[PDB]
RNA sequence: GUAACGGGGCUAAACCAUGCACCGAAGCUGCGGCAGCGACGCUUAUGCGUUGUUGGGUAGGGGAGCGUUCUGUAAGCCUGCGAAGGUGUGCUGUGAGGCAUGCUGGAGGUAUCAGAAGUGCGAAUGCUGACAUAAGUAACGAUAAAGCGGGUGAAAAGCCC
RNA sequence: CCCGGCGAGGGGAGUGAAAAAGAACCUGAAACCGUGUACGUACAAGCAGUGGGAGCACGCUUAGGCGUGUGACUGCGUACC
């Protein structure tokens, strides 16, 4: 049974979150959670929280039994940018985009 | 055990039972054309037209659906000369089956 | 100095051919407390090689 | 277009592109290269061609026997229901019924009847002559359309 | 009914042995190369390597014509500084003769990837025997 | 009568991007690039229709020669022969018997060799 | 950088002379096809077995058409048994296109013949918006400077003691 | 109701004809970014296609030496205004 959890409007680029996400993909939910705890990227926490929520979602809303779960699917798409300006030298004003992601985790037992 | 014959404006090596696509051919869909000037026949031991066409070799086939090939595009485009035209062309063909090869 | 043509979405890819993080693998469990922990590191509840060190 | 004569930015120098009026038809908001004005689409039509046309269309109505002349077409009071009756009676639904001097009731009837329309002889126009399945017309009126077209 | 294509996976090949000895290099290369390329059969398929494996022999004794032996060009460039080295024909027969015939038929096979493969089929040798007895090379000429 | 424009426009761009599938990067993604990409594909295939006919004949000739030469005659003479051979006409394509009937071929060389004697 | 035969290589695979084969173009021929402009024979609200012939083309002239909005035809016609639009596919047209139909969508669309045009875009350093690139690079704003203990807190180098 | 910081966001439940309407809400194209699968790709040199073309993969019909995708190898080939 699939069962999934996601974080939309995550305040990280995507490129960065993906970096963490690829560590985890297709791992035993257990081994996933470990790889995350000991990864020093702020995305790690962002994605650990999803995995967790997702596992919880599994156990509570469906078959559960977190013993078999795998992160069978994880992919993060890019959310909207918040748009800003950077006062710069000689009156020039620069753009700058604060970027966000939508993290999606899908956990199951098959 | 095959033979060769001029029929498109082109020639074709052919054996009985075998279908070939020729250029168009008035002959109505089901009838039987008879190619009566074959330029070679062969088994294990064979007959070249010492002249053109082997003495009495003929070939028989039944037309078997007429048709138009898959469209193709003609593009002409002359760079910097404000010029180009595109064109579509198809091409009638008739298909014959080959029952003959009367040695 | 600035680029003369936009780089393909492919070159980005290739440039990043090395960006992948490496997962840890190298953590273990304390013989005396639950406690996973990086090799050669204090466990959170404060253990190291059994023997509870660092009382905090 | 509501705006100002001011030139958005210099000619030379900012790496931009000429510009000269925030109202350029090519600029966004504000423009319109050949803005319309209100105009009169009336066309002339020679007299002899108007009369010539009508004749040409009566003749064809007649040739398709869509022209069905009667002596006196009229009704007893201004009641669409009444008319609707006569029509049902005469095998009519799409009709012209151009009468001689026009009564008023028959105009008052017919009004809500949508596939039908009554006119006085001197009224009669090209299209409405064509627009209906049949056009009726009384002897009373033909004498008139006669004179008219000459 | 389209014309035939040799097919890399069904193509035959075959081994041969050629004595370079007195042969006039280049009239020899010319042959090696054409056989090297399959140009003698169902070549009839220029995208497919239909050539035969030919093992050459006694290259050092290859023969030349005119004054070439002492005078034949032979240039090359290391792509460094101003690195253009050159060697005379006899200089080359002197150190690793194999080379003359190789560099020879190479210039005669085509172009790039394919032709480049075709050339691996050719196993030369300066001496008079070779260690490909198992391939059962059949002798030939030109 | 102010005119929408756009559906009839998206019709066209799509028409071109569709002809440009499998083309690389923007060639297959970006109209402005896609177009010039289609047009040349077009021009190449008009050229190459003509070309094809050259290519095969040269394929054929090449292999006629391999075979003729194997039976101890040069392509040139072999053709000449066939030509003199009590008339005796017969496509170069057709002379694929060359591959698929080596005995019918030697036949041909003989007929040819003879009309040359 | 060989670099003054395209290369390999050639003593002929060079020059001269005679000869006969062959290869070779979108030329010429063959088979099928379309059209413009003429004119036979079959026969005219004529198109034809047709038939001779022509069919590179910028500027420019001429001819014939596609499609878009809106008026009428239409209180008709199609449509919640699924309109417009979006996305596939199939067949068709010389083309601009047309028609069908799966998916999506969920309220409108209109044949035909005519009528009118804010009718067709890749380029004007065009206008607006959206989104890429360089790049997870530069940088994070005076080189007066930090260290540790306790705290709160989900988290504390940066707050509080 | 559950994960979470009495968050952000999310999974169920439920309303509804529909949440393939959930408030950034009708339709929801394009550039541009991803996950998944077939095929290709680490001796290969250029407007990236086009002509020929193996192989693999998927559909064929009871084969028939076909359709679709991919595209080793190979001839030709310096974008548009
Ligand atoms: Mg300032
Ligand atoms: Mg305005
Ligand atoms: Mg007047
Ligand atoms: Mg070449
Ligand atoms: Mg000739
Ligand atoms: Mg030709
Ligand atoms: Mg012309
Ligand atoms: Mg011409
Ligand atoms: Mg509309
Ligand atoms: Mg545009
Ligand atoms: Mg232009
Ligand atoms: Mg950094
Ligand atoms: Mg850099
Ligand atoms: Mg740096
Ligand atoms: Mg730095
Ligand atoms: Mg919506
Ligand atoms: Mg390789
Ligand atoms: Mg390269």
């Amino acid at each position: 049974m699939e069962t999934i959890a996601k974080h939309r409007h995550a305040r990280s680029s995507a490129q960065k979150v993906r970096l963490v996400a690829d560590l985890i993909r297709g791992k035993k939910v257990s081994q996933a959670l470990d790889i995350l705890t000991y990864t020093n990227k702020k995305a790690a926490v962002l994605v650990k929280k999803v995995l967790e929520s997702a596992i919880a979602n599994a156990e509570h809303n469906d078959g559960a039994d977190i013993d078999d779960l795998k992160v069978t699917k994880i992919f993060v798409d890019e959310g909207p940018s918040m748009k800003r300006i950077m006062p710069r030298a000689k009156g020039r004003a620069d753009r700058i985009l604060k970027r966000t992601s939508h993290i999606t985790v899908v956990v199951s037992d098959r | 055990m095959y033979a060769v014959f001029q029929s498109g404006g082109k020639q074709h090596r052919v054996s009985e039972g075998q279908t070939v696509r020729l250029e168009k051919l008035d002959i109505a869909t089901g009838e039987t054309v008879e190619f009566a000037e074959v330029l070679m026949i062969a088994n294990g031991e064979e007959v070249k037209i010492g002249v053109p066409f082997v003495d009495g070799g003929v070939i028989k086939a039944e037309v078997v659906a007429h048709g138009r090939g898959e469209k193709v595009k003609i593009v002409k485009f002359r760079r910097r000369k404000h010029y180009r035209k595109q064109q579509g062309h198809r091409q009638w063909f008739t298909d014959v089956k080959i029952t003959g090869i009367s040695a | 100095a600035v680029q003369q043509n936009k780089p393909t979405r492919s070159k980005r890819g290739m440039r990043r051919s090395h960006d992948a993080l490496t997962a840890v693998t190298s953590l273990s469990v304390d013989k005396t407390s639950g406690e996973k922990h990086l090799r050669h590191h204090i466990t959170a509840d404060g253990y190291y090689r059994g023997r509870k060190v660092i009382a905090k | 277009v509501t705006g100002s004569g001011k030139k958005p930015w210099r000619q030379k120098g900012t790496g931009r592109a000429r510009s000269g009026s925030i109202k350029s038809p090519i600029w966004r908001s504000g423009g319109v290269t050949f803005a319309a004005r209100p105009q009169d689409h009336s066309q002339k039509v020679n007299k002899k061609m108007y009369r010539g046309a009508l004749k040409s269309i009566l003749s064809e109505l007649v040739r398709q026997d869509r022209l069905i002349v009667v002596e006196k077409f009229s009704v007893e009071a201004p009641k669409t229901k009444l008319l609707a009756q006569k029509l049902k009676d005469m095998a009519l639904e799409d009709v012209l019924i151009i009468t001689g001097e026009l009564d008023e009731n028959l105009f008052l009837a017919a009004r809500n009847l949508h596939k039908v329309d009554v006119r006085d002889a001197t009224g009669i126009d090209p299209v409405s002559l064509i627009a209906f399945d049949k056009v009726v017309m009384t002897a009373d009126a033909v004498k008139q359309v006669e004179e008219m077209l000459a | 009914m389209k014309t035939f294509t040799a097919k890399p996976e069904t193509v035959k090949r075959d081994w041969y042995v050629v004595d370079a000895t007195g042969k006039t290099l280049g009239r020899l290369a010319t042959e090696l190369a054409r056989r090297l390329r399959g140009k003698h059969k169902a070549e009839y398929t220029p995208h497919v390597d239909t050539g035969d494996y030919i093992i050459v022999l006694n290259a050092d004794k290859v023969a030349v014509t005119g004054n070439k032996r002492t005078d034949k060009v032979y240039y090359h460039h290391t792509g460094h500084i101003g690195g253009i080295k050159q060697a005379t024909f006899e200089e080359m027969i002197a150190r690793r003769p194999e080379r003359v015939i190789e560099i020879a038929v190479k210039g005669m096979l085509p172009k790039g990837p394919l032709g480049r493969a075709m050339f691996r089929k050719l196993k030369v040798y300066a001496g008079n025997e070779h260690n490909h007895a198992a391939q059962q090379p059949q002798v030939l000429d030109i | 009568a102010r005119v929408k424009r756009g559906v009839i426009a998206r019709a066209r761009h799509k028409k071109i991007l569709k002809q440009a599938k499998g083309y690389y990067g923007a060639r297959s993604r970006v109209y402005r690039v896609a177009f010039q990409a289609v047009i040349k594909a077009g021009q190449y295939a008009y050229r190459d229709r003509r070309q094809r006919k050259r290519q095969f004949r040269q394929l054929w000739i090449a292999r006629i020669n391999a075979a003729a030469r194997q039976n101890g005659i040069s392509y040139s003479k072999f053709i000449n022969g066939l030509k003199k051979a009590s008339v005796e006409i017969d496509r170069k394509i057709l002379a694929d018997i060359a591959v698929f009937d080596k005995v019918a071929f030697t036949a041909l060389v003989e007929k040819a060799k003879a009309a040359l004697a």
